[PDB]
């Protein structure tokens, strides 16, 4: 139903929220701030 | 803490899941779970 | 209406497909790949 839209919707999220602190992880390494 | 305004949050928080499905018909609502086929 | 939502879902695939991408050229750049 619309639960499984939001489910899959708030999976996505965390997927891309996964990725952006593993981008941050990878930016820190490099020697930024 | 400064970090409490991204720890716990996505880049995308700016709308809730259950307010941005509100205002769909039925069979809409039917064709946007059809669509979680393709997105997958 | 909803076909707006749709690109919306289907877009976050692609978000993560760059940040995929920008993860596999950091850890090439810092060696972990």
């Amino acid at each position: 139903g619309m639960d499984a839209i939001k489910k899959k919707m708030q999976m996505l999220k965390l997927d891309n929220y996964h990725l952006e602190n593993e981008v941050a992880r990878l930016k820190k390494l490099v020697g930024e701030r | 803490s400064t970090f409490g305004y991204r720890r716990g949050l996505s880049k995308y928080e700016s709308i809730d899941e259950d307010e941005l499905l509100a205002s769909l018909s039925a069979e809409e609502l039917k064709e946007l779970e059809r669509e979680l086929e393709d997105i997958e």
